[PDB]
């Protein structure tokens, strides 16, 4: 999106200390506990009964690695979000049938986690930049939804 | 939050509909799939083209479920308990889409029932449709 | 916004048969009735307690006449809705303080007014083309919000 | 609606807030005014700058009403009746902004309660806040 040169540097600075694989499994698992109606796609994941079962499922964790990976590689093309996600956008609509709202629920649970992860370092100005970034990433994924 | 003037309105305009409910419901979806493509995701096993029997068959159910709610407008949570469970643990439709249907419904009621679609009734229904959306999703978590 | 050849011809042909002073009066009244909290920005308009009042109130009808007017002006400039309302956007934000959300409510009440007036003519494809224009014009007004 | 567990977790996460309530409510506000500028349309009479006596004082009221909602979560409609009327008839805030203020309130609680903010607690706080959002807007029409 349109972030200033100071807001972009901020994003990158903080994401330089993010363990992409851990946050991935914490983001995707928390999305399935607070908003269970998302679980509708992961029947083939197994036990999703309790929050611990959901948070200790090797599949949910593994899928989180993917999501937040494709997410992290998109931080290098903040100036061309649609381009980079034009293909995953197409795929999520026609073959996955994933309601675009999900990328908004995930984008907010991603913010609450980075908040719980960095504490006082996750400052109000820093949060906004991230809010603009997640919205921008959600918007791009829902760009080719016919 | 439906005031007496509200139940009388809702019942009044829903009484005029009558037999046409099936036809009406069917159109509310077609307007929904065309005006809000993201609601097509919940139906990848359907044929969403104009004249689709599946869509007319679904509209029929949806409309009967509203007629059922208008009858038991005083005790909806129970008349709709079975539907609530179905949407909460099986279908798992995101709460947002309920707004798109309500909207698409009211539109279908205006382009069909103009004399009874006064700004008073208009406000009673929207509330009504809101009240049914509050029930059908009450058990999502 | 972007509309196909069939859509644009549907939106126009229809807008040619609209009394901009009747639809605008109606639309603004119902907004105030169906969504009462929007009555906040209009203390100096007089009587709004009953719907019979709201709809017969001359000041409310006078306004709706001007709003829906400035709306038709952008219907001429679809390819550039953002630059067409650049001045109004600023106005609504800075001096008026009107939560952009209120452009989203009016836009939906305006499609109900069109469906109430034209009946069958307002076929699903037509309405579809209209949900686009409104949401577009909505973003265009909210575009310069800080 | 809530569950016996959600209450215990709410009474938990909050019980730890203690005397940082009015201050945590103040941070949640700055955040909302930054990540969502559309909200500053309801405070054209405030001095919205870091440290403001108006923004702090307000954060104290907001939290205190929450401390009161938690004490009486077994009966929230009754306890927030005075605010329900205030928001419905005077302030008149669009029911959408309650969700934004809710997000900023969870971001704050998480950045301040590393030990407590677990997946199950996070889930409960999000419900509670929405449950508070529903009571304050219940009288809107
Ligand atoms: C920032 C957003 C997200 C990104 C970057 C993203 C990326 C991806 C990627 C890389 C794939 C693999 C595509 C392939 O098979 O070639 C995928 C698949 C998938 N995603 Fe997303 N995704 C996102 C959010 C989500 C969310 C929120 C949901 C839904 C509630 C979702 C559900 C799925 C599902 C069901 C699949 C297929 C599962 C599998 O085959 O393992 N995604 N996504
Ligand atoms: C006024 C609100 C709604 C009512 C009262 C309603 C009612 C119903 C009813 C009666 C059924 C049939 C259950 C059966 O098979 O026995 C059903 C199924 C279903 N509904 Fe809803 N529904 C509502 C909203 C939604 C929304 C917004 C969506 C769309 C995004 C949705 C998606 C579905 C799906 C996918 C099914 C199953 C379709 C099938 O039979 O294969 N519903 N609903
Ligand atoms: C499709 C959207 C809208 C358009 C195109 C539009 C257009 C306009 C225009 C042309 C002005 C007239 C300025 C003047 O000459 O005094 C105006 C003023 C104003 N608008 Fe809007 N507007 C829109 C939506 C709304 C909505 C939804 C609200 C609030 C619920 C709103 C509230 C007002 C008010 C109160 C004024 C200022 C009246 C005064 O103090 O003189 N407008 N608008
Ligand atoms: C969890 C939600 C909320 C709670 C618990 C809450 C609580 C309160 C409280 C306790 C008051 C003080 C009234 C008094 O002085 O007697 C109030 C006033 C106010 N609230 Fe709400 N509120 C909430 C959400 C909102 C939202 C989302 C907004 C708008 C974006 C908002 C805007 C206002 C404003 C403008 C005031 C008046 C400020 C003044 O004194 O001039 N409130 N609210």
């Amino acid at each position: 999106v349109h972030l200033t040169p100071e807001e972009k540097s901020a994003v990158t600075a903080l994401w330089g200390k993010v363990n992409v694989d851990e946050v991935g499994g914490e983001a995707l698992g928390r999305l399935l506990v607070v908003y269970p109606w998302t679980q509708r796609f992961f029947e083939s994941f197994g036990d999703l009964s309790t929050p611990d079962a959901v948070m200790g499922n090797p599949k949910v964790k593994a899928h989180g690695k993917k999501v937040l990976g494709a997410f992290s590689d998109g931080l290098a093309h903040l100036d061309n979000l649609k381009g980079t996600f034009a293909t995953l956008s197409e795929l999520h609509c026609d073959k996955l049938h994933v309601d675009p709202e999900n990328f908004r629920l995930l984008g907010n649970v991603l913010v609450c986690v980075l908040a719980h992860h960095f504490g006082k370092e996750f400052t109000p100005p820093v949060q906004a930049a991230y809010q603009k970034v997640v919205a921008g990433v959600a918007n791009a994924l829902a760009h080719k939804y016919h | 939050v439906l005031s007496p003037a509200d139940k009388t309105n809702v019942k009044a305009a829903w009484g005029k509909v009558g037999a046409h409910a099936g036809e009406y419901g069917a159109e509310a979806l077609e307007r929904m799939f065309l005006s809000f493509p993201t609601t097509k995701t919940y139906f990848p096993h359907f044929d969403l083209s104009h004249g689709s029997a599946q869509v007319k068959g679904h509209g029929k159910k949806v409309a009967d479920a509203l007629t059922n709610a208008v009858a038991h407008v005083d005790d909806m949570p129970n008349a709709l308990s079975a539907l609530s469970d179905l949407h909460a643990h099986k279908l798992r439709v995101d709460p947002v889409n309920f707004k798109l249907l309500s909207h698409c419904l009211l539109v279908t009621l205006a382009a069909h029932l103009p004399a009874e679609f006064t700004p008073a009734v208009h406000a009673s229904l929207d509330k009504f449709l809101a009240s049914v959306s509050t029930v059908l999703t009450s058990k999502y978590r």
